[PDB]
Order: C-alpha cells, then sequence, then structure tokens
C-alpha cells in the first residue's frame, strides 16, 4: 500500500491504543478499541495473499466478539450502577463477562485458539506488531481494574495460559507458531500477578516485549520462518545465530539472563502472599518452554547443518535495510539483570 | 371515528392513483399530438375500471418454483408502506400528529427497498436478479442525497414536525430561500421512485402498480407541502386543502410531462450524476444552510 | 449567463430576509408563550404536590386496612435509611387503584397522536 | 497503564458524561441525582477500600433509587395480600380505587 | 432487576452462542454480531432512558454508528475470502491448522 | 426503615381553580403580574425545601391568590375576557397571535377598570 | 395504540387485496401446464452504508442550534461535514467511483 | 392494562433471536433478523424513546440489514419503575442527543476519525490484487 | 382539444380532497367543535390531563369558563 | 498570479459544479466568524426561558435584584424587539 496510508494506519492504531490508556470513561475506552481494531486489519493483510486474508478474519471475528461481550459488561455495570468512570465493576455479573472479554482480546486460555492461526497466516512484521502492542491496552485495562478481578477465574486462566503455551510450543516446526505460544505463556505469567502487584505485570510485560522485538528483529534479519529454514543462516551470518541462541537463552528464564528478571520477581511477589504451590506449577511447566527453545537452539548455533550451494551466491551481498535498534533490544533483553532494582520506577 | 378517519384517508388515495393512470396517458397522448383513451367511458373515465376488471381475472402466473412466501410479501409490504406514508402528512391536520413525522417517511423509505430486493431473489431468475441489485444500489445512492437535503431545509423549520412547514411558510415559499436544493430534490425524487429519465428497470403486478404511483403522488405531495407552503386558515382548513391538492396535481403534472419529454440515463450515468454533482453541492449547501442561520441571526424557534 | 445568476443570487437574498424577520417573529411569539408558562407554571405545582400527597395518603389508608393481620408488617414503613424525601414512582400511585387508569398515566402521551 | 492526561492538562476530555449529577443541558435532573450526590460526597478523597466499607448506606439508598428492588418487593406483597382478601371476601377496595373518586388538578 | 432486562440478556446470550455454533456461513457469523449489537442498544437504551441521564442519550447513537462500521468491514472481509473459494463456507479455512 | 409521614386528607382540602387550561392561558400574563409575590413565595419554598409537605400552606395562599384574581376579573371585565378565551380555546395550539384583536380589548377593559 | 390501528389496518388492506387478487382467477379452470460477483456494486453498497453513518451522526443538526454555545456546535457540526466531505474526495481518487 | 405489552415484546424479541440464531438459509436468518429490530425498534418507541427507536428502524434495519442482504444476494412488572414529573416544554431524549455537538466534542472528533478512517481501509481491503 | 383532459383530473383532485377535508371534520365532531389539541412536549399533556380531570365528564374539550370559579 | 487565475478559468470550464460547491463551502466557514449577527443569534438563544426562572431569597444586599417583574432592574428585551 501507499508509505503515506500506511503510517496513517499504523498512527491510528497507536492512537486507539493512547485513547484506550488516557481515558476515563468507558464509552472512550469501547471507542480507543474499536479504532485499533479497524486500523490493524489492513496491516495485517499488507501483504496481499489468501493467508493474510484468513488471518486478518479470525482476528476480527475474535476481537469483534471480544467488543461486543465488553460492551456487554459497561452496561450491566451501568445498570447496577449509574456509573461510566474505570474503576470497580460494582456487579460480579459485569465482572466475569469483562474478564472474558479482556482475556479474549489477549489471547489467555481457553480464548488463546487465534493467536497461533493468525500469527502463522500474518508476515513477520505484522506478527511483531500484533504480539507486541496488541497486548498494552488490554493489560492496561486490566490494571486499572485488578482489584474488582475474582482472583480464583484470573488465576486459573493464567495457569492454563501457561500450561497451554508450554504444551504447544513443544510440537511446533514452524518459528511464528513458536513465537505465538511463548506470548500465550507469558499472557499467562503476566495476569498471575495482577491480583497481587500490577507493578511487576508492567515489568513483565517490558521485558517480555523487549525480548519479542529482538527476536522478531532477528527472524526478519535472517528471513526465516521455518526451523530448517533457520537452520542455514550460520552458513552466510554465525553472528546472527549466536546473538539469536543468547536470546532464545534469555526467553527461557536462564540465570543470569534478563528473562530470569519477571518470573523471579513474580515468584517472590506471590510468595508474600502465602502462595506457594502456584508458582511451583508456573516454574516446572515454563521449563517445557526453555525445552523447545533449546531445540530451536541446537538446530541454529550449536551444531552446523547441511547448506546448498547457492548460498555461495548469498555471500556476496549485504543487506540493503539495517535495523536500528536491533543491537539496543539484545543487549537490553540479554544483560539487564543488575539493574533489577529499577523496577522501584512503577515502570 | 378512528376507523372512519382511516379509511377516508386510504380509499381515496388508491381512487386517485387509479385515475392517475388514465391522466397519464391521456396527457401523454396530448403531448404527442394525440388523444388519449376516449372511448371506454364518456371520456375515458371508465379505462380505470375496465383495466382493473381485467387485471383481477387473469391467470396469476406463480413461478411455479419460486418461493411462495417472499413472493406473497413483496406486493404486502409495497401497498403497506405506500399506504402508511401517507399518515403523516398534514393536509392541513394530519391524521397522526407526531413529532418526528419527516424522520418517520424516512425510516418508511428506507423500507421500501426490501421488496425489490425480495422480488428479484424470489424471481429464480439471474437476469431479474442482476435487475434488481441495479435497482436497489440506485434507490440507496439517491436516498443518501434525499436524506441529505432534507435535513438541510429542514434547519429553516426548527424540527421534524410537518406542520409546522406550514408556519415557516406562512408568509413565503421555502422555494425562494432554496431553489437549488428544490432542484435536486426534485431530481433525486424523479430518480427514486424509478421514473423517467431513470427507469432502467396479473395480481401482484397491479399491487406493485397501485403502490408505485401511490409514492409518486405522496412523494409529490411531500414535496409542495415541503417547498410550496399554502396559507392556512384555522377557521377554514378547506381553502388550504384546495390549494395543496393543488399544487401536488402541478408537480404529478410535471412527472408526466419530465416521462414525456427527455431520453433515459445510463447507469453508470446517473450514478455518476448523483456522487459527482449532486453529492458535492449537497454536502456544500448543506454547510451552508447549516451556517446561514447563525449568520443572519434567525434560528427557528422549538426546541 | 451573468443574468440568470443574478436572478438566482436576487431571489435568494429576498428570500433570506424574508425569513430572518419571520424567523425573529416566531422566536419573540415563543418566548410570549414561555412567558405565559412560567406565569402559570407555581399553580400547577402546587396541585401536583396536593395531588401527589392524597394519593398517597389514600394508599396508606387501604394498606392499612388491608395489612392488620400480617405479622411482620409495619404500616408505611420506609424503603430507605434516609429520611430525605423521596418522589414515588408511578407503581407507588397507582399500583392499588384500577388498569384503565394505569395505563392511561403510562403510556397516554405516548400514545397520543 | 492509565496515563491521566486530562488531570495533568486540566482538559476534560470525557469527565462531563461520567455521573448523573455532572451538568445536564438545560438543567434537566437525573432520576436519582440526590442519591448519587450523596454517595459522592460521602466517598470524595476517602479511597476504594474505605468507601466500600464506611459509605454503604449512601449507596445502598443509590442503588435502591437506580433499581426500585425494595419496593417492587413490597408493593406485591401488599397486592398479593390485597387479591388472597378480596377471593376470601373479607376486603372491599373503595370507590376511590375502583374509578368513582372525584378527580382534583 | 425487571425481566425484560433479563429478557434482552437472554437474547445477547442466545446470539452469541448462535455466532459460536458455527454450522457454515460466516455470513451468519456477522449476523450473530449485528443481533448482539442489536440488543446491546436496546438495553442500554432502556436503562438510560429509565434513569433520565440525559448525556448518555449520546451513546447509542456512538454504539451503533461503530457497530455498523464494524459490519462494513467485517462484509468486505467475507467478499475477500468468497473471493478466493467462491463460498462462506466456515470449513473452507482450515489451510491454517494450529 | 422509618416511617413515612404524610399529610391528613383533610390537610390537603383547598377551594380549587376549576377553570380549563384555555382560561388559564388567557389570563396568563396579568395573573402573573399580580399574584406574583404568593407565587415566589411558593417556588422559593419549593426549591429550597425539597419536600411538598412542608410547602401546603403557601400552595393555598397561590390559591387563594388564583381565586381573588379570578374574582375581580370576573366582576370588572367577564365579556371581553370570555370572548379572548373562546378564541383561545378553539386554536389546536392554544396561540396568542391569531385574534389580537379580543385580547387587546380585554387589556384596554382591565386597563382602564382595575 | 391508533399508530398501531393504522399500520394494522394498512397490512390488512393490502394482505386482503392481494389474496383476493391471487384466488379470484384460481376458482376457473385453466390449462395449468450467476457465478461473476462484480466488485463495483459492493463497493456502492458499502459506500451508502459508511455515508448513512455519517447521516445518522449529522441527524440532531435542527436541535443542536439551541445551545448558547453556537461557536462550537457550529465549528462541529463544520467538522463533521467536511471530514463527510473528505470520505467522499478520498473514494473519488483511489478509482472508487468508477463503472 | 394490556397484559404488560413489554413482556410480549420481549418474549417476541426472544422468539426472533432464537429463531434466525439456528441460522437455517442466511436469507431467512437475515428475515428473522429483519423482525426481531423491528420487534426492537418498538420496545423503544413503546418506552417513549422516539427519536433512538426511529434511529435503529432507519439506520439498522434500512441501510445495514439491506446491505447484508443485498451482499447476500450476490453470493448464492412494567408500568411500575417510570417516573412522576413532566419534561418542560421540550424532550429531554432530543435535549441530551442534541448535546452532541456543544458537549461531546472529544466524541465527535474522535467518532468522525474514525468513520474516515473507515473508508480509507475499506479501500485497501477491497483494493484486492 | 387540451381539455378534454380536464375531467378525468377533476376526479383525481375529489379523490384527493377526500382525506383533508374528512380529518377537519372529524377533528370537529370528536373534539366538540373545535380544533384537536396538539400535545408534544409533555407540557401540553399535562394540561390536556387536568382539563379532563376538571371537566366531570371525562372530556377535556368540555371547557369551564370563569362561570365555575364561583 | 497568472498561474492561479489561468487554474481557476480552467476548473470553471468542464468542471464548474465543483467550483460552486468549493466556493458554497468556504463561504459557509468563512462567514459566520465575520458576521455582526452571529452574537445576536447567541443572545438570543441566551433569551429563550425554557426553565422556571427560581426566585434569590432576598438578604436586603441586591440591588440589582428586582422584587418584580415589573421593577427596571434585571435583563431586559427590547433589542429583541427591535429586531
Ligand atoms: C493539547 C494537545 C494537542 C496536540 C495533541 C492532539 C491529540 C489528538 C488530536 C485531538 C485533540 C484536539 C483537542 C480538542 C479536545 C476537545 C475539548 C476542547 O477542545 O474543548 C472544546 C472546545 O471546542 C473547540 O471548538 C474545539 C474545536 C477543535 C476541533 C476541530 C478540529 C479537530 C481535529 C483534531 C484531530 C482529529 C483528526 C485529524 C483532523 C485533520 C469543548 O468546547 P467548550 O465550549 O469549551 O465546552 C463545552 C461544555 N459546555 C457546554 C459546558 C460549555
Ligand atoms: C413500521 C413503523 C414503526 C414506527 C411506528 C412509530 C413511529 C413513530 O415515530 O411514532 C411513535 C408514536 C409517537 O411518538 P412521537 O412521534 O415522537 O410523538 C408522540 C408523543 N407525543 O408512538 C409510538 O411509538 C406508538 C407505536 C409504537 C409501537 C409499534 C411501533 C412499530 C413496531 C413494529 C413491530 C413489528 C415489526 C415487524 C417487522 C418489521 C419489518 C418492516
Ligand atoms: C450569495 C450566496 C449564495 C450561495 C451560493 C449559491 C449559488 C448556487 C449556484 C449553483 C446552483 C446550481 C445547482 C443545481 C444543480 C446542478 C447539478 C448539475 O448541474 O448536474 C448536471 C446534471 O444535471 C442533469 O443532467 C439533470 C437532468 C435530469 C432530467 C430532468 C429535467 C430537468 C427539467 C425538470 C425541471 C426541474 C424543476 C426544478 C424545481 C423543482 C421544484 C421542487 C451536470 O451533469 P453534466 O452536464 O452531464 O456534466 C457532468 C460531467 N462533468
Ligand atoms: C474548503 C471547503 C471544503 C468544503 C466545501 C466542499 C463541499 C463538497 C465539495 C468536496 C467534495 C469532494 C470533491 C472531490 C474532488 C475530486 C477531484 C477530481 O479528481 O475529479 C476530477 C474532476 O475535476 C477535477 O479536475 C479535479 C478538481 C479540479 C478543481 C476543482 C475546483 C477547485 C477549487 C475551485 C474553487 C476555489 C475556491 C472558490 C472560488 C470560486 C470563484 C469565486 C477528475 O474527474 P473524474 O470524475 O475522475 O473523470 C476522469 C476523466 N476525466
Amino acid at each position: 500500500m501507499n508509505p503515506i496510508i500506511y503510517t496513517t494506519l499504523i498512527m491510528t492504531v497507536m492512537s486507539g491504543t493512547m485513547l484506550v490508556m488516557i481515558s476515563s470513561h468507558w464509552l472512550l475506552i469501547w471507542i480507543g478499541f474499536e479504532m485499533n481494531l479497524l486500523a490493524m486489519i489492513p496491516v495485517l493483510m499488507k501483504n496481499f495473499n489468501p493467508r493474510a486474508t484468513e488471518a486478518a478474519t479470525k482476528y476480527f471475528l475474535t476481537q469483534a466478539t471480544a467488543s461486543m461481550m465488553l460492551m456487554m459488561a459497561i452496561i450491566i455495570n451501568l445498570l447496577y450502577s449509574g456509573q461510566w468512570t474505570i474503576t470497580k465493576m460494582f456487579n460480579p455479573v459485569a465482572m466475569t463477562m469483562m474478564t472474558m472479554a479482556l482475556a479474549m482480546k489477549l489471547g489467555l486460555s481457553p480464548f488463546h485458539f487465534w493467536v497461533p492461526e493468525v500469527t502463522q497466516g500474518i508476515s513477520l512484521q505484522a506478527g511483531l506488531l500484533l504480539l507486541t502492542w496488541q497486548k498494552l491496552a488490554p493489560l492496561s485495562v486490566l490494571c486499572q481494574i485488578s482489584q474488582s478481578i475474582n482472583p480464583n477465574l484470573m488465576l486459573t486462566m493464567a495457569m492454563l495460559s501457561i500450561l497451554i503455551g508450554g504444551w504447544g510450543g513443544l510440537n511446533q516446526t514452524q518459528l511464528r507458531k513458536i513465537m505465538a505460544y511463548s506470548s500465550i505463556a507469558h499472557m499467562g505469567w503476566m495476569t498471575a500477578v495482577l491480583p497481587y502487584n500490577t507493578t511487576m505485570t508492567i515489568l513483565n510485560l517490558l521485558i517480555y516485549i523487549t525480548m519479542t522485538l529482538a527476536m522478531f528483529m532477528l527472524l526478519i534479519h535472517s528471513s526465516a520462518t521455518t526451523t530448517l529454514s533457520l537452520s542455514h543462516t550460520w552458513n552466510k551470518m554465525p553472528v546472527i545465530t549466536s546473538l539469536m541462541m543468547v536470546t532464545l537463552l534469555s526467553m527461557g528464564g536462564l540465570p543470569p539472563l534478563s528473562g530470569f528478571m519477571p518470573k523471579w520477581m513474580i515468584i517472590q511477589e506471590m510468595t508474600k502472599n502465602e502462595s506457594i504451590i502456584m508458582p511451583t506449577l508456573m516454574a516446572m511447566t515454563a521449563l517445557l518452554n526453555l525445552y523447545f527453545y533449546m531445540r530451536l537452539a541446537y538446530s541454529s548455533s550449536l551444531t552446523m547443518f547441511p547448506s546448498t550451494n547457492n548460498m555461495k551466491m548469498k555471500w556476496q551481498f549485504e543487506h540493503t535495510k539495517q535495523m536500528k535498534l536491533l543491537p539496543t533490544m539484545i543487549v537490553l533483553s540479554t544483560l539487564v539483570l543488575p539493574m533489577t532494582p529499577a523496577l522501584s520506577s512503577l515502570n | 371515528m378512528f376507523m372512519i378517519n382511516i379509511l377516508s384517508l386510504i380509499i381515496p388515495i388508491l381512487l386517485a392513483v387509479a385515475f392517475l393512470t388514465l391522466v397519464e396517458r391521456k396527457v401523454l397522448g396530448y403531448m404527442q399530438l394525440r388523444k388519449g383513451p376516449n372511448v371506454v367511458g364518456p371520456y375515458g373515465l371508465l379505462q380505470p375500471i375496465a383495466d382493473a376488471l381485467k387485471l383481477f381475472t387473469k391467470e396469476p402466473l406463480r413461478p411455479a418454483t419460486s418461493s411462495i412466501s417472499m413472493f406473497i410479501i413483496a406486493p404486502i409490504l409495497a401497498l403497506s408502506l405506500a399506504l402508511t406514508m401517507w399518515v403523516p402528512l398534514p393536509m392541513p391536520y394530519p391524521l397522526i400528529n407526531m413529532n418526528l413525522g419527516v424522520l418517520f417517511m424516512l425510516a418508511m423509505s428506507s423500507l421500501a427497498v426490501y421488496s425489490i430486493l425480495w422480488s428479484g431473489w424470489a424471481s429464480n431468475s439471474k437476469y431479474a436478479l442482476i435487475g434488481a441489485l441495479r435497482a436497489v444500489a440506485q434507490t440507496i445512492s439517491y436516498e443518501v442525497t434525499l436524506a441529505i437535503i432534507l435535513l438541510s431545509v429542514l434547519l429553516m423549520n426548527g424540527s421534524y414536525t410537518l406542520s409546522t412547514l406550514i408556519t415557516t411558510q406562512e408568509h413565503i415559499w421555502m422555494i425562494f430561500t432554496s431553489w437549488p436544493l428544490a432542484m435536486m430534490w426534485f431530481i433525486s425524487t424523479l430518480a427514486e421512485t424509478n421514473r423517467a429519465p431513470f427507469d432502467l428497470t396479473a395480481g401482484p403486478f397491479a399491487m406493485f402498480f397501485m403502490a408505485e404511483y401511490a409514492n409518486i403522488i405522496m412523494m409529490n405531495a411531500f414535496t409542495a407541502i415541503l417547498f410550496l407552503g399554502a396559507s392556512h386558515d384555522p377557521h377554514t382548513p378547506e381553502l388550504y386543502t384546495i390549494n395543496f391538492v393543488l399544487k401536488t396535481l402541478a408537480l404529478t403534472i410535471t412527472f408526466l410531462w419530465i416521462r414525456a419529454s427527455y431520453p433515459r440515463f445510463r447507469y453508470d450515468q446517473l450514478m455518476h450524476l448523483l456522487w459527482k454533482s449532486f453529492l458535492p453541492l449537497t454536502l456544500a449547501l448543506c454547510m451552508w444552510h447549516i451556517s446561514l442561520p447563525i449568520m443572519t441571526a434567525s434560528i427557528p424557534p422549538q426546541s | 449567463g451573468y443574468s440568470m445568476f443574478a436572478v438566482g443570487i436576487g431571489t435568494l437574498l429576498f428570500g433570506y430576509w424574508s425569513m430572518m424577520k419571520w424567523n425573529r417573529e416566531r422566536r419573540r411569539l415563543q418566548i410570549e408563550d414561555f412567558e405565559a408558562r412560567i406565569a402559570l407554571m407555581p399553580l400547577f405545582q402546587a396541585e401536583k404536590d396536593r395531588r401527589v400527597l392524597q394519593m398517597l395518603r389514600e394508599n396508606l389508608e387501604e394498606e392499612a386496612i388491608i395489612m392488620k393481620d400480617v405479622p411482620d408488617w409495619k404500616v408505611g414503613e420506609s424503603v430507605f435509611h434516609t429520611t430525605r424525601w423521596v418522589t414515588p414512582m408511578m407503581g407507588e400511585l397507582y399500583g392499588l387503584r384500577t388498569n384503565e387508569e394505569i395505563l392511561s398515566a403510562t403510556y397516554g402521551f405516548i400514545w397520543y397522536t | 497503564p492509565f496515563f491521566d492526561v486530562q488531570k495533568r492538562l486540566g482538559l476534560d476530555l470525557d469527565r462531563w458524561m461520567t455521573i448523573q449529577s455532572a451538568e445536564q443541558p438545560h438543567k434537566i435532573p437525573g432520576r436519582c441525582h440526590a442519591f448519587e450526590k450523596e454517595w459522592i460526597e460521602c466517598a470524595h478523597g476517602i479511597g476504594g477500600i474505605r468507601a466500600e466499607k464506611e459509605c454503604k448506606i449512601e449507596f445502598d439508598d443509590f442503588v435502591e433509587c437506580l433499581l426500585r428492588q425494595k419496593t417492587m418487593k413490597r408493593l406485591s406483597a401488599i397486592k398479593r395480600q390485597r387479591d388472597k382478601l378480596i377471593k376470601e371476601g373479607k376486603y372491599t377496595p373503595p370507590p376511590h380505587h375502583l374509578g368513582k373518586e372525584d378527580p382534583r388538578p | 432487576m425487571p425481566l425484560v432486562y433479563m429478557n434482552i440478556i437472554m437474547a445477547f446470550a442466545i446470539a452469541l452462542a448462535g455466532l459460536l455454533m458455527y454450522r457454515s456461513h460466516l455470513m451468519s457469523s456477522l449476523l450473530c454480531l449485528e443481533g448482539m449489537m442489536l440488543s446491546l442498544f436496546i438495553m442500554s437504551t432502556l436503562i438510560i432512558l429509565n434513569t433520565h441521564f440525559t448525556l448518555a442519550n449520546m451513546m447509542p447513537i456512538i454504539l451503533l454508528v461503530f457497530a455498523a462500521c464494524e459490519a462494513a468491514l467485517g462484509l468486505s472481509l467475507l467478499v475477500m475470502v468468497s473471493n478466493t473459494y467462491g463460498t462462506d463456507y466456515v470449513q473452507n479455512l482450515n489451510l491454517l491448522q494450529c | 426503615p422509618g416511617i413515612v409521614e404524610l399529610p391528613t386528607l383533610e390537610d390537603l382540602k383547598v377551594q380549587e381553580v376549576k377553570v380549563s387550561s384555555s382560561v388559564l392561558k388567557a389570563a396568563a400574563h396579568h395573573y402573573g403580574a399580580q399574584c406574583d409575590k404568593p407565587n415566589k413565595e411558593f417556588m422559593l419554598c419549593r426549591w429550597e425545601e425539597k419536600d411538598p409537605r412542608r410547602c401546603l400552606e403557601e400552595g393555598k395562599l397561590v390559591n387563594q391568590c388564583a381565586l381573588d384574581f379570578f374574582r375581580q376579573i370576573k366582576r370588572h371585565c367577564a365579556e371581553p375576557f370570555t370572548e379572548y378565551w373562546t378564541c383561545i380555546d378553539y386554536s389546536g395550539l392554544q396561540l396568542f397571535r391569531h385574534c389580537r384583536k379580543q385580547q387587546a380589548k380585554f387589556d384596554e377593559c382591565v386597563l382602564d377598570k382595575l | 395504540m391508533n399508530i398501531m390501528l393504522t399500520l394494522l389496518t394498512n397490512v390488512t388492506l393490502a394482505s386482503l387485496l392481494v389474496l383476493i387478487a391471487f384466488w379470484l382467477p384460481q376458482l376457473n379452470a385453466y390449462s395449468e401446464k450467476r457465478l461473476p460477483f462484480s466488485m463495483k456494486f459492493f463497493l456502492v453498497a458499502i459506500t451508502f452504508l459508511l455515508f448513512d453513518l455519517e447521516i445518522a451522526l449529522l441527524l440532531p443538526l435542527p436541535w443542536a442550534s439551541q445551545t448558547n454555545n453556537l461557536k462550537t456546535m457550529l465549528t462541529m457540526a463544520l467538522f463533521l461535514l467536511i471530514l463527510l466531505a473528505a470520505s467522499l474526495a478520498y473514494e473519488w481518487t483511489q478509482k472508487g467511483l468508477e463503472w | 392494562m394490556t397484559m404488560y405489552i413489554a413482556f410480549i415484546l420481549s418474549t417476541i424479541f426472544v422468539i426472533g433471536f432464537v429463531g434466525f440464531s439456528s441460522k437455517p438459509s442466511p436469507i431467512y436468518g437475515g428475515l428473522g433478523l429483519i423482525v426481531s429490530g423491528g420487534v426492537g425498534c418498538g420496545i423503544v418507541l413503546n418506552f417513549g424513546g422516539s427519536f433512538l427507536g426511529l434511529m435503529v428502524f432507519l439506520i439498522y434495519l434500512g441501510g445495514m440489514l439491506v446491505v447484508f442482504g443485498y451482499t447476500t444476494a450476490m453470493a448464492t412488572g412494567d408500568w411500575v419503575i417510570y417516573d412522576t414529573g413532566d419534561s418542560g416544554f421540550f424532550s429531554e431524549e432530543a435535549m441530551g442527543i442534541a448535546a452532541l455537538y456543544s458537549y461531546g466534542t472529544w466524541l465527535v472528533i474522535v467518532t468522525g476519525w474514525s468513520l474516515l478512517i473507515g473508508v480509507v481501509v475499506i479501500m485497501e481491503i477491497t483494493r484486492g490484487n | 382539444m387540451w381539455f378534454e383532459i380536464l375531467p378525468g383530473i377533476a376526479v383525481m383532485a375529489a379523490c384527493l380532497f377526500i382525506p383533508g377535508m374528512a380529518t377537519a371534520h372529524i377533528h370537529k365532531f370528536t373534539n366538540g367543535g373545535k380544533e384537536k389539541r396538539v400535545a408534544h412536549f409533555s407540557y401540553q399533556w399535562n394540561l390536556m390531563e387536568r382539563d379532563r380531570r376538571i371537566s366531570g365528564v371525562n372530556r377535556y374539550h368540555v371547557t369551564k369558563g370563569l362561570e365555575n370559579i364561583d | 498570479a497568472g498561474r492561479i487565475a489561468s487554474f481557476l478559468k480552467n476548473a470553471w470550464a468542464k468542471e464548474p459544479v465543483l467550483v460552486a460547491s468549493f466556493a458554497i463551502g468556504g463561504l459557509a466557514i468563512i462567514l459566520p466568524s465575520l458576521s455582526p449577527y452571529t452574537n445576536y443569534a447567541i443572545r438570543i438563544n441566551r433569551a429563550t426561558p425554557y426553565n422556571y426562572p427560581v426566585p434569590l431569597r432576598d438578604d436586603g444586599n441586591m440591588p440589582d435584584v428586582p422584587s418584580h417583574p415589573q421593577d427596571p432592574q434585571g435583563p431586559s428585551l427590547e433589542w429583541l424587539k427591535n429586531l
């Protein structure tokens, strides 16, 4: 599409998210979600092919259903208290409908099914935007009304999301489905700490976004969407594979990497509330994510796979487009554990 | 006696369209250097009755494979809407005095396209369905500009009440305040009723014909009330009724004149006409008629 | 060409001036009608209060007659903590009256055309 | 999450549409203006937890005004007892409640 | 809570369930979404008119507008999907699998 | 919680103004000019007390003042007033603007009499 | 009530006349013997839908004119009409009104 | 009492939703939705919402379901909770709706931007290629 | 000549006179020889209700003049 | 100068409808900010009494508030009669 049109659509997506995050009226939050949905579809359908159209249709259906449920919860809450301000829910039925709608918007289990489908359908840039920027608004709304949420339902969905992400990522050879299931598991980790500390939710979101940005930019640079395609990257650009391996180590939560910071803190926070069993199950389940990250690391940099003859031609050329923020993203997603107490900045 | 009022409003409209058939045929005959029907009846006056009797006794060609449901429903909806549009009309006293009369008539007019859609879809023919789709697109296209012109003109009135239009025009006709909107409104009414130069498309056919001709008379009566305001004396409304009927007859005869005078458009030509000549002028004149009462300090009373 | 546009603009201006005058007169007439309504309003308010209180009193007396034998019932017990006056609903006034005037008080304005 | 741009800039982008007791056009009051006004004045600055525990009288009155559950229960009880007594034959409604009263202006 | 509100909410739940079965015809999915918004409009209008909250007379209109815009987008998407297969059957979108 | 207090049926009895809305509209301007003080006292009491039960005496005063106003009209200007309110009663909107002549007759009659 | 009675009468008269028309000639015995999916018309329908939505936004204008904030409402109404014109212009220049 | 006409209208609304929620022959589902929309407009109008009921009945029925059917054609207890006073010499619903231009400046801005973006998005999506 | 058209037109005129005229007469017959009272805005409705109450025969149009003021 | 006049003359030929529409829209945008009667419209709108004028409880410290509608002080509508 026209670059001016693309810029306008991206700025409309961002303006919808900002309208969600700056408003105090439920109607304006709903309008921000609507604007974001409206401007998101062409971005997903930018590279026109039937797969992207199918993904855009699935995304539109799920997000429109979530918006309808959100409006239903808003109207019930208005019925039981003539309030439009985002604060308390004022009704058990309105809070359940609201949590369901926001979980469907985020992709939390049991509403996770659309995430791998849409992420596989769309390109790598659309998947980057979808898995990073589209979580800011529902999570901000959840952070605002967290004192209303029933901890049982939120914790159930968080544990389900962690389990589903772990088990579903084990079976994947496509990189985009791996990213989708990783996103699902990280959403589960984020929403399990909302009832206790929203600061830890925001910290986990920041760390996850940094790691996901680095991972997607590395995947775009070495333009591979398949495990075997990524196995060829060492014969052209081994440093990219090494950075990818260290980033995958960070994504698995292995200390002393950056990805260890959220889970640790989250576990720490949950122990202050006499919650012991659930963090233990969460860590043991995140071991599965680490396992399939290790499988990818084996396939990418730790061993050298067979190549093809035509690769020699690729040795003679350099990337025309380079990413300005990729080195900063790699360093931030790898080496910020010593700076952990800075989380008091209420990020 | 509300039932008596309803019947004395409805039966005369049907008789009026019955004789509108004769009046149109004879007027175009005399405009074509000939005479219309002057054999059946003293001056052709029995021609509509003969046509009705002939049509009501002819075999009804049910398509034998179509959906009988929609086939029956479409004429029902057509007649019901055509007769309902006459309810809020103030001549001078309306049968059903409503606050949002204009809005109600707009909503009924919006419903009017379902009959076309259902008749096309239940005809069991690809070509008839294509024709129905073309007609529906033309109708919705021109109802956009009808709605905008209508709200622009009502900005001079103060409300959507149809009776207030009599008070708004007690000294001067609304034709002088805004003739360009009136011209575009007249052309849009021609294009809505699928009338020449925009006519690009036994029992049920008779009901469809009755609905269309009732719609023609209704549109002309609404135009007369909207733009050619008759003075109403509260102690003798017969003068207002006479003036209103005369203006409605003049406008209907003007439709007949136009049908006799011009060739017809192509589909793309009338689509282009609307979307690239009427819509921009309609929007500009809507801005002008929004700003004019504020510029001149002449905002109408009711709020 | 020029003459046609001149005639159109001139007739537009004449219509604009006439409508300016007439609509200013209509504004003044509306203000006068509003003045009359304002002058009449206090009597209507007094009658409204008297009628509402009288209907409430009739309801209270009939409730006292009816619920004489209900054990835990208190006659005329408020449902609100506050002692401040609360405007009664439609069903508080016409609850015990006949169906036709219930329909009247509920839908007479809506159904009047 | 919530970035209070309106409070920082003093803009009032959407605060005019949040409560019933806030400056309606033509000074038209909400049906429960007094109850909402009392509940808001009770809970101002006190905070969510303390407002939940300590302003329950005002909020209960506000909810009763909004939904009128208790009033409908009481009316239904009175009418049910009236029907029982009129079926059993020991009560007769007055001409006031039968349509034979003298209406007043 | 009156019975009318419960009837409208149960209509909303029925429309949502219909959107959830997915017999076929993504067209029917769009119909179910539109029924859901119709119920939303009706119940919000009833609540706002009942309590005489004058300013929220805005929001049904707003809701209406936005929902219809969504519908337009959805219809467009439908066409393109049909433009690939010749029909709007739900089971045709089985290319991407979990 | 608590028992609502209501005035007795005898407490709500008053000499009622039994003229129709057309007569009231015809008289409204002079009525507002003449009976301003009791009406203003009642309305001030009504928005200050926020309670119908605290304002009954003022309502009885406004009723009495309206009765006095209409009695003076009846004694002095009966026939022009009857013609004027017959005007107002004919019209379905009860417009003032249709028969300014009877209004002028009534106005000059009350100006010369009272 | 009166509007319901009028609607009922119109529907009943239309139905009765249709049924007598469809059943009178059925008393005497007689012989009693695709894919293309044009895209332009869909765009016409969608354009009508969007402009009709903006019409719905413009409908409260007759009452918006008595607010004492005439400058603000005039600005906002002109803004709405300007964006309507801008939608028309954008669809025009992108070859969206062509046959 | 007309046997709680609101109750009948609500039950007919739910019955219509059940009827078209089975989704047989999507034109029949759309027709059931037309009848349901008419019933809902009747509910709102009988409640006293003249303008909003007419908005539904015009926008929803006459534009949106019309476009839906066009696209498909191409392919294969009461009376109690109410008020006591009056509204003056105006209607509160009309005043609240008309306040959109004086009170709802932010709403108008965001809604207009969203509608323009919707036009642009429709063009981009249906461009094809 | 052209005037031969006039008869049929005249018929329509009569058919179009009947509704309006009829309504007026009916409004004069069911409303006591006067215009039917218009009630938008809920204040005129209160006026009609008060007139109906003070009439004594449950008809609003029966107007109580100054002779009823004692 | 020459280019702009040439462009406008070229538009007035083969595109007169767009020229007229743009001129009318621009006039609608511009003229209200220059007309002297817009303030008169604002004053007329503020002078329409939709609500009952609630009296003020007098305390002996309001010379400018009348006791009777006939009293000289208070807003006047003579300007509106003059229009
Ligand atoms: C300060 C930040 C500016 C830069 C960032 C912009 C962020 C997004 C752009 C949208 C924000 C624009 C600011 C407008 C906020 C609306 C509120 C403010 O303007 O006050 C209004 C003032 O209204 C003004 O007329 C605002 C008119 C400006 C709108 C026209 C153009 C808007 C375009 C903005 C971007 C939209 C998309 C891009 C368009 C090209 C309220 O009117 P007022 O009378 O005081 O109060 C009414 C209440 N009463 C009744 C009690 C009195
Ligand atoms: C000082 C302040 C004033 C503010 C400014 C106002 C000035 C107004 C100046 C302009 C107003 C004119 C607008 C009127 C509508 C013009 C639309 C138009 O011109 O479109 C035509 C189309 O017009 C038609 O073709 C319509 C013909 C349809 C047949 C109808 C026969 C016409 C005669 C019937 C009589 C009309 C009666 C009108 C009054 C009705 C009263 C209700 C252009 O088409 P083309 O010539 O083919 O060129 C396009 C390619 N570039
Ligand atoms: C700033 C005020 C804005 C509000 C007022 C306007 C309201 C409605 C008007 C805008 C509607 C949308 C307009 C869309 C413009 C489309 C232009 C276009 O590309 O069409 C041209 C047709 O016209 C053009 O050539 C493009 C525009 C040319 C300039 C038009 C006028 C520009 C401004 C003139 C007036 C300036 C100010 C007023 C002064 C008037 C003198 C007193 C091509 O024709 P096609 O249909 O594509 O056919 C292709 C085969 N030939």
